[PDB]
Parts: structure tokens; sequence; C-alpha cells
């Protein structure tokens, strides 16, 4: 399992979960504010 | 955080004056086939308008 997160500043969390650091492209989406 | 306003019903396929959470304008409201994501509220055109 590949899990990607963005933790940035208030604080916001973006993430993506895909099956399988591997090369490839996708965009993470906001889940938690 | 919205003001003390009474909401009403939505009229489709006609020219209307709309207000969505304070966002206003004039246009015809029809069913969309846009694939909105769970976190998205509205979309925009190239002119940066709704």
């Amino acid at each position: 399992n590949l899990r990607e997160f963005v933790f940035k500043n208030y604080f916001k969390i973006y993430s993506k979960h895909t099956p399988i650091l591997p090369q490839g492209f996708s965009a993470l989406e906001p889940l938690v504010d | 955080v919205c003001g003390p306003k009474k909401s009403t019903n939505l009229v489709k396929n006609k020219c209307v004056n709309f207000n969505f959470n304070g966002l206003t304008g004039t246009g015809v409201l029809t069913e969309s086939n846009k694939k909105f994501l769970p976190f998205q509220q509205f979309g925009r055109d190239i002119a940066d308008t709704t």
C-alpha cells in the first residue's frame, strides 16, 4: 500500500491511497481541515 | 456561517435570479454531468466565473 500525504499550514491534510518510492503521477485531495 | 434568510425551492430549466450561500447571478439552472469531487463546492470557467 502506497499512502501519500500533504501536511501544510490553519492546518490542512491532503492525501491519496493507491496499490503498489515508485515513479508515477497523481494528485492528492483535501480530507481534513 | 449564513444570515437569517428563509430558503426556497429551486426552479429548473428557466431563466432565474439565484443565490447560493451568498453567491449570486442570473442564468438557467440545469442538471450537470460534471464529475465533482467530494470536497468541491462549485466550478469555474476560463473567465474565472461560476
